């Protein structure tokens, strides 16, 4: 066999990589990802289903799929993670009362056997008010650094402001990609 | 067969997905059951090609009765294609929404029926109407709790004179039950 | 008001279904089948099926039976019209009906049918729109379905305007076995294949007798035609108002305007038949064909049927104008002619031999029909006046057309 | 030529009606 045609692809750039959009309601997930996507915050009606984007940064086309946090489509979020490669969990800062429901369910998400080699990809979403905790905080209070065997980074990115996605996505980038 | 479909669904080419959507077709067509597949079809439902979306929309309504639960993941789907810039997607979209069987699924299609009642394409108020007639024969209340009785009956004095004409039979056959 | 509309198949495997309301389950698909059997043994059966509470209308299609099942008390005719429309349309896109094309576009096929009806009431039925949106090998809808001329699409170009027009004309005589015809109808037919450039307004002109007595000139010969049905792009206002034919001209082959009216003049063609059967030992067959038309006009392609003996076998045939074979499949002889000028007389002798044995039960006496087609012939007499193509651009349109007499139900009843 | 009458050129209208 010969991977010529291999080597002058990836000469250029050949990796894609992927991504997931996973999080509590109202958290900023589909912010977040039309951020990614286009760059703009626009509001959208609630998350019934998944929305369904792709993203392409540094040579790398990281899909992007947005998940609900509702309660009909909390359990739904399995069937999202077939074929998925990557996961960004978007918290809600300025929810106390949700910064539970949303550490248990990135708990349980990561409490799965198919979802293992996903690293961890928490962001702090609602980094815009002074209720919302820092990038130390709100991983303490959800346990990321108890997350053995999963690589789990806490990124403080505002919707309405925007900064802290790129270094979001460097961050998934370097954790998915391990080439120059 | 059903795992090598599934597995073809399930990739990330549009010729395997396409040739998954015709042999799923060609399967229920000839007697196959195929409403076991649905749930790994309704992530392989946003699509760009027209063609794919139009055999996703027919197996999500021959497969909504069948699997009632498996079809809730698809109302952000048809919420987001009833904003379709072409009309036949619209009036596809709008079709589909109407044909679907699902009494929680006609609850959440209510914004968008109000929002393609208004619609200035013939086809587009065409659609509109037929989806509101089946909304309103599948749930009467639902339907004037919408206030559709109002919109249909304005329908029959607006040009779009098929359009006008597809009004007034959707407010005929409501008069009807 | 059909619940679902389905194409079946001859071993009443469904070809393609399509539910239009879900008011109707689809396994009453299965039933239809031994339902009609049941029907064609007792002779009960009917194109309207009735399984319960829901009526399973069926039309005879040329390979599968269109079962269009229905739960309420819908529109009958606007469900046949429906399925008119439907067999059309396929085939206009398929030119074979039958299962080889039933299960070969089936990717096409569910498309033009969602988008032919919805929820039971059908929205497009256009052949040339439905293709213009909806291809086998997707855009916009047309504006031409939502613009109120949805029967001549705007912006056609063609090099030159030529229109093909064909008078049709169907000489159908119902005579008794005593000698005098019955029902002697004449169906005109006024079909013209426009293929021009634009959307020309077609004012169509003849010499119409209601025409002539309202113009005043109703003393030269006019053609009245009891029965006038205009075409769909025909606008129904001005025949009314004054007679006037003015409507968009379709793009290819319509039928603008079909004359239905009775005939009291002698038939074209006349046939007289002898029946010199003996009792189980030989048959006479004393054909006798008399053409009644012009000696001008020669009826090409001149068939006249003779019913032969079921049993009947080792025939000899003694004529003197026109082959005749004697076809086993067809039960008759069929006395073939391929020029039949008018004026000739043809007679025929038919010879053939009876079993010793006589028949369990009898055959009947089917009518004897003739296949006279006489083209550049006007029977009925009416003459086309003139040919309104007007277009907003302008140009100079060279309308063409043929008058084509054939024989209709000329059917002559046997002895 | 063609079977069933040969096509002939047909008027715009009724000159003599005016
Ligand atoms: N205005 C504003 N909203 C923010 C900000 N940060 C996070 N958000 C949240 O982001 C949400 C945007 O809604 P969506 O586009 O639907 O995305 P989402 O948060 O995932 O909500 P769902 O899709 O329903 O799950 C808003 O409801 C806010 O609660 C911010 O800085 N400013
Ligand atoms: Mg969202």
């Amino acid at each position: 066999g010969n991977i010529f045609a291999n080597l002058f692809k990836g000469l250029f750039g050949k990796k894609e990589m992927r991504i997931l959009m996973v999080g509590l309601d109202a958290a900023g997930k589909t912010t977040i990802l039309y951020k990614l996507k286009l760059g703009e915050i626009v509001t959208t009606i609630p998350t019934i289903g998944f929305n369904v984007e792709t993203v392409e940064y540094k040579n790398i086309s990281f899909t992007v799929w947005d998940v609900g946090g509702q309660d009909k489509i909390r359990p739904l979020w399995r069937h999202y993670f077939q074929n998925t490669q990557g996961l960004i969990f978007v918290v809600d800062s300025n929810d106390r009362e949700r910064v539970n429901e949303a550490r248990e369910e990135l708990m349980r998400m990561l409490a799965e056997d198919e979802l293992r080699d996903a690293v961890l990809l928490v962001f702090a979403n609602k980094q815009d008010l002074p209720n919302a905790m820092n990038a130390a905080e709100i991983t303490d209070k959800l346990g990321l650094h108890s997350l053995r065997h999963r690589n789990w980074y806490i990124q403080a990115t505002c919707a309405t402001s925007g900064d802290g996605l790129y270094e979001g996505l460097d961050w998934l980038s370097n954790q998915l990609r391990n080439q120059k | 067969e059903i795992f090598e479909l599934k597995a073809e669904l399930n990739s990330d080419k549009k010729e395997k997905k396409k040739e998954a959507v015709k042999k799923v077709i060609a399967s229920m067509t000839v007697g196959k059951d195929v409403s076991a597949l649905f749930p790994d079809v309704v992530n392989c439902m946003q699509t760009d090609n027209l063609e794919l979306k139009k055999l996703v929309y027919l197996y999500l309504m021959n497969y909504a009765k069948s699997q009632p639960d498996m079809a809730i993941m698809a109302v952000n789907t048809f919420v987001k294609d009833c904003e379709d810039p072409n009309p036949l997607i619209r009036a596809l979209a709008v079709r589909t929404m109407g044909c679907i069987r699902v009494d929680k699924i006609t609850e959440y299609l209510c914004e968008p029926l109000r929002k393609c009642l208004k619609d200035e394409d013939p086809y587009v108020r065409k659609t509109a109407a037929v989806c509101v007639a089946k909304l309103h024969d599948i749930n009467a209340q639902l339907v004037e709790d919408q206030g559709f009785l109002d919109t249909l009956k304005d329908l029959i004095s607006d040009s779009n004179p098929m359009v006008v004409a597809n009004a007034v039979a959707a407010l005929s056959e409501i008069a009807e039950s | 008001s059909a619940s679902a509309v389905y194409v079946l198949d001859l071993k009443g495997k469904v070809l393609i279904c399509r539910n239009y309301r879900g008011d109707v389950d689809m396994s009453e698909v299965e039933h239809f089948m031994p339902i009609l059997m049941e029907k064609e043994e007792e002779g009960m059966l009917s194109p309207i099926l009735a399984h319960g509470g829901v009526r399973f209308m069926w039309i005879k299609h040329n390979n599968l039976y269109l079962v269009a099942t229905s739960k309420k008390n819908a529109c009958v005719s606007l469900v046949f019209s429906f399925l008119y429309k439907v067999v059309q349309v396929f085939s206009e896109y398929f030119k074979e009906l039958e299962e080889e094309s039933i299960r070969d576009n089936f990717v096409i096929i569910y498309e033009l049918l969602d988008e032919l009806m919805d929820f039971g009431y059908p929205q497009t039925t256009d052949s040339k729109i439905l293709q213009e949106y909806i291809t086998q090998e997707a855009p916009r809808p047309p504006a031409t379905v939502t613009n109120a001329v949805s029967w001549r699409s705007e912006g056609i170009k063609y090099r030159k305007n030529e229109v093909f027009l064909d008078v049709i004309e169907a000489v159908n005589l119902l005579v008794s076995a005593n000698g005098n015809v019955l029902r002697s109808e004449i169906v005109g037919s006024i079909k013209m294949r426009v293929f021009l450039s634009g959307m020309p307004e077609l004012r169509l002109g003849l010499n119409d007798k209601v025409l002539f007595d309202n113009t005043g000139r109703g003393k030269s010969k006019s053609v009245e035609l009891e029965d006038v049905k205009f075409h769909q792009c025909v606008r129904l206002s001005r025949f009314e108002n004054d007679r006037t034919i003015s409507f968009i001209p379709p793009d290819g082959e319509f039928e603008l305007m079909s004359y239905r009216l009775n005939t009291h003049v002698k038939p074209l063609i006349w046939i007289e038949s002898v029946i010199e059967k003996h009792s189980h030992s030989r048959i006479e067959y004393m054909v006798k064909a008399k053409s009644q038309f012009k000696r001008r006009s020669t009826a090409n392609n001149v068939e006249i049927h003779i019913p032969v003996p079921n049993d009947a076998d080792s025939p000899k045939f003694k004529t003197t104008v026109g082959s005749v074979k004697w076809v086993p499949e067809n039960s008759e002889i069929v006395w073939s002619v391929k020029s039949f000028p008018g004026g000739k007389e043809y007679l025929m002798r038919a010879h053939f031999g009876l079993p010793s044995v006589e028949a369990e039960d009898k055959e009947g006496k089917p009518p004897i029909s003739v296949k006279f087609e006489i083209p550049y012939f006007t029977t009925s007499g009416i003459q086309v006046r003139y040919l309104k193509i007007i277009e907003k651009s302008g140009y100079q349109a060279l309308p063409w057309v043929r008058y084509i007499t054939q024989n209709g139900d000329y059917q002559l009843r046997t002895q | 030529d063609r079977k069933g009458g040969s096509y002939s050129q047909a008027a715009g209208s009724d000159s003599a009606q005016s």
